[PDB]
């Protein structure tokens, strides 16, 4: 329920979820100097997705 | 162009329509400005003061709504409900059974 | 009475349950429901008692 | 006399003075 | 010219409609005793008792 | 015996609350000579109407 | 025109009394041969209203 909606027409996660979330840093091989633009994100949806 | 912003306060413009007829001896979920609730519509021939929009009885339940439009009294009553009970004669003679 | 108790808030947002689903998130909105539901089961209990 | 009750019998009834349709209440 | 000032305090009232709907009558409820029963009695007429 | 409860679902007819007809004037500016300039700015309010 | 104007005479300031009157409708909700109990700003009974 956190919102961040835009990743919530991306991915979103139960209201009684159990399980565990891990992130980490990845500035130094995941974006770098002279173009990095692979990823993408679904600006915006028609409706929520379950 | 327009500027898109948020900003917490009181709204002083603001109000909504939607339209939709005017439907009577059917019940149905209904939401006139602001009350909600659910039940059947059906003229009346009380009378309210010019002010007053919506009556209500003993215990705070609403009874009757004037409509915006035609400032017409409508009564509000709830659409059937009950139990049903079987009658049998017991699995061990037959097996028919009456409902109530 | 027992017709009388069911506008109440029990500490809740409101005492109805319609604007309280409709100004709420489902993922939140829970709790004033459970404190609804609290309350009114107390109140239906002692009538039978 | 409408019904078959006594004199007595009807003054009883009409001395007592006694109910509606509610949201989940019957009876 | 005559006229009159006056001033509202918070109170509690017994308010009485009639069957037009308009309110025929009021009693307060902070005036006297007999006020204060028959606030508590959510009656305008009170029987012998204590 | 007394085995379940009925009742009657609604026609999902519904009702209004119409007749913005108040319609204050305020559409002048729409279709006018000037809209603003870069130092020509207003304080550009609505309020007390819809 | 500030036209401060002169020739006062002064009385003192007299007191009536307030004869069951001040009351008005709290709410925009009908009701019929019912009473009705309101907690809210009121002028109280047999006051001095000047
Ligand atoms: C607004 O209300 C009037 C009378 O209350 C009625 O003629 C109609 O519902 C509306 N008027 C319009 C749409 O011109
Ligand atoms: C209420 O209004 C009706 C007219 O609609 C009138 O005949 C009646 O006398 C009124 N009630 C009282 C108590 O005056």
């Amino acid at each position: 329920g956190q919102t961040g909606k835009i990743a919530d027409y991306n991915y979103k996660l139960p209201d009684d979820f159990t399980g565990c979330v891990i992130a980490w840093n990845s500035n130094n091989l995941d974006s770098k100097v002279g173009g990095n633009y692979n990823y993408l994100y679904r600006l915006f949806r028609k409706s929520n997705l379950k | 162009v327009l500027s898109f912003e948020l900003l917490h306060a009181p709204a002083t413009v603001c109000g909504p329509k939607k339209s939709t007829n005017l439907v009577k001896n059917k019940c149905v979920n209904f939401n006139f400005n602001g009350l909600t609730g659910t039940g059947v519509l059906t003229e009346s021939n009380k009378k309210f003061l010019p002010f007053q929009q919506f009556g209500r009885d003993i215990a705070d339940t609403t009874d009757a709504v004037r409509d915006p439009q035609t400032l017409e009294i409508l009564d509000i009553t709830p659409c059937s409900f009950g139990g049903v009970s079987v009658i049998t004669p017991g699995t061990n003679t037959s097996n028919q059974v009456a409902v109530l | 009475t027992l017709v009388k108790q069911l506008s109440s808030n029990f500490g809740a947002i409101s005492s109805v349950l319609n604007d309280i689903l409709s100004r709420l998130d489902p993922p939140e909105a829970e709790v004033q429901i459970d404190r609804l539901i609290t309350g009114r089961l107390q109140s239906l209990q002692t009538y039978v008692t | 006399k409408p019904s078959k009750r006594s004199f007595i019998e009807d003054l009883l009834f009409n001395k007592v003075t006694l109910a509606q349709k509610f949201n989940g209440l019957t009876v | 010219a005559a006229y009159y000032v006056g001033y509202l305090q918070p109170r509690t009232f017994l308010l009485k409609y009639n069957e037009n709907g308009t309110i025929t009558d009021a009693v307060d409820c902070a005036l006297d005793p007999l006020s204060e029963t028959k606030c508590t009695l959510k009656s305008f007429t009170v029987e012998k008792g204590i | 015996y007394q085995t379940s409860n009925f009742r009657v679902q609604p026609t999902e007819s519904i009702v209004r609350f119409p007749n913005i007809t108040n319609l204050c004037p305020f559409g002048e500016v729409f279709n006018a000579t000037r809209f603003a300039s870069v130092y020509a700015w207003n304080r550009k309010r609505i309020s007390n109407c819809v | 025109q500030c036209v401060n104007l002169t020739t006062r005479t002064q009385l003192p300031p007299a007191y009536t009394n307030s004869f069951t009157r001040g009351v008005y409708y709290p709410d925009k909700v009908f009701r019929s041969s019912v009473l009705h109990s309101t907690q809210d700003l009121f002028l109280p009974f047999f006051s001095n209203v000047t």
